[PDB]
């Protein structure tokens, strides 16, 4: 998704505020639509890292902020 | 393009932040030192010579410009290296624009020598069994630790296009 604030503010404030609001939009999307990834999630994160996915989240009209579980996880 | 591709997996940064390793980074996957280094002086000097201006800030930032202009030569550097390689090199030659990304797009994650670890893999695509090269690509610890990365890039591997990145 596109979102003004959260765009420009993802790609300049500190590492940790960031990694936390990314980790919480991700986590928040899991336990909606599919709770039991919530594991599988929090694994991929601490392995993969969390602050790439401030691009997709935040700054990127065309990317549907439901697919997020997918883009950490895998297709399907 | 690959800045698209690599914008999506890697994020985008203007300011410092450290990788899973603990390595300082910026921009779209720019490693600023491979070294667990926080000291924001030590830094932002190495910042300054890769960017080719004083870099200031702690942690230390640059501008948007300035980022597309990293990745431009890591992107460039990256190619030059994964097509001399002995073992990736032939490779990547003989596969088209798409699967070419795919082996451009893991060699940006784990570097080409990375890459050439994936024996089975390398060896399936030129004899274009995509099936055994998909299968060999997920069988891996790299796909195990960036599970969402390795599938959209082997799925290009596997299909020979790019839909697994919504093109
Ligand atoms: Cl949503």
């Amino acid at each position: 998704g596109y979102d003004k604030d959260l765009c420009e503010w993802s790609m300049t404030a500190d590492q940790t505020e960031v990694e936390t609001q990314i980790e919480a939009d991700i986590m928040n999307i899991v336990k909606r639509d599919r709770p039991e990834m919530k594991a599988e999630v929090q694994k991929q994160l601490k392995s993969g890292g969390v602050m790439q996915y401030n691009y997709v989240l935040y700054c990127d009209k065309n990317f549907n902020n439901k697919n997020i579980i997918a883009e950490v996880v895998g297709e399907l | 393009s690959m800045a698209e591709m690599l914008r999506r997996d890697e994020g985008l940064r203007l300011k410092v932040y450290w990788d899973t390793e603990g390595y300082p980074t910026i921009g779209i996957g720019h490693l600023i030192m491979k070294q667990p280094v926080r000291d924001m002086a030590q830094i932002n000097k190495v910042l300054s010579k890769q960017v080719g201006r004083e870099i200031t800030g702690n942690p230390g930032s640059i501008t948007m410009e300035e980022a597309t202009t990293l990745f431009e030569r890591d992107l460039a550097d990256m190619q030059r290296d994964i097509k001399s390689h002995s073992k990736v090199g032939p490779v990547w030659q003989a596969v088209n624009r798409s699967r070419q990304m795919a082996l451009e797009n893991m060699a940006f994650q784990m570097g080409v020598g990375g890459v050439a670890k994936f024996n089975t893999m390398l060896t399936a695509m030129l004899a274009g069994d995509w099936e055994k090269a998909y299968k060999a690509g997920r069988d891996s610890l790299w796909y195990q630790q960036t599970k969402g990365r390795a599938s959209r890039v082997t799925m290009i591997i596997l299909t020979g296009n790019l839909e697994s990145y919504g093109v």
